[PDB]
Order: C-alpha cells, then structure tokens, then sequence
C-alpha cells in the first residue's frame, strides 16, 4: 500500500 | 488526443512554476480520466489548493489527499475508490505518474510522482501518466521533504486545469  | 493537465506549484504561498502531465488516456482511460477531472475541478472537487503531504527524496511526492490532506483521504470521480484499472505501463523512471492506494482496488485521488525509477510497484500501482514538462520543480520539491516524507514546507496546487 502507499508507498510509505 | 491524451489529455495534457499542469499544476501551477507553490511552496508556502510563492510560486515555483508550472510542472505538466501527459494522461496516457489511450491505455487506463478510467484511471486517466479521474485525474483530469479533478485536475479541472468539474465534478465540483478536485486538487486545486491541495497540497503534497508526503515527499521523500530519491523516491517520490505523494499528494492528492483533498480531504484529510494526510493520506488518509480523498476521493474518485467515481466514489471513494475504483479497482486497478490494468498494470499496462511500469514504473520506469522519474516522472512516472502512479496510484497511491491501500492495497489492490483502492484507487481514489491520491497520487505520487516519481523521482526515481520504482520497480519494485509494479503490479501493485497502476501507472497512468508522465511529466511532460517541469522535472526540476519536481525535483526541487524534494528539498522541502524528509526520510519519511513529512515536509519541511507547505507546498501547494495554487492552480491546475487542462491544457490539451
């Protein structure tokens, strides 16, 4: 998810 | 034909210059078509006055978020989210315009541009677009980011729209  | 949309930058009020984006319409028109729409603000939302809530230099700045401005928001011109259109293009370069998202089908308005070449998100983030023309804008925002990508200034959308 996100990228973080 | 593929539509061309800009954004005119600001950081904390000042403008920076115009960044502009080709929409790969041709290959994920769902996808393409959600981001000039809120480019344009027709459906009544969209990026104007939003700003890029994560920026991490050699990587990416992340932004979109009209709604909680934290990446916890935002939304599509079809509801809160819309699957993963295809996985046609890959992520290249800098430049590459991608979905951010909370996993697969989770597509709403938030973005990121790439300032590295991420292939590591390909498969997992459909990318729709590219900066035609304002890469050093891009990379000049990287300066107002961090590690983790909290940013050192309020950078903006003062203006966006479609130019073709």
């Amino acid at each position: 998810a996100x990228p973080f | 034909v593929n539509p061309t949309v800009f954004f005119d930058i600001a950081v904390d009020g000042e403008p920076l210059g115009r960044v502009s984006f080709e929409l790969f319409a041709d290959k994920v028109p769902k996808t393409a078509e959600n981001f000039r729409a809120l480019s344009t603000g027709e459906k009544g939302f969209g990026y104007k006055g939003s700003c890029f809530h994560r920026i991490i230099p050699g990587f990416m700045c992340q932004g979109g978020d009209f709604t909680r401005h934290n990446g916890t928001g935002g939304k599509s011109i079809y509801g809160e989210k819309f699957e993963d259109e295809n996985f046609i293009l890959k992520h290249t370069g800098p430049g590459i315009l991608s979905m951010a998202n909370a996993g697969p089908n989770t597509n709403g308005s938030q973005f990121f541009i790439c300032t590295a070449k991420t292939e590591w998100l390909d498969g997992k983030h459909v990318v729709f677009g590219k900066v035609k023309e304002g890469m050093n804008i891009v990379e000049a925002m990287e300066r107002f980011g961090s590690r983790n990508g909290k940013t050192s200034k309020k950078i903006t959308i003062a203006d966006c729209g479609q130019l073709e």
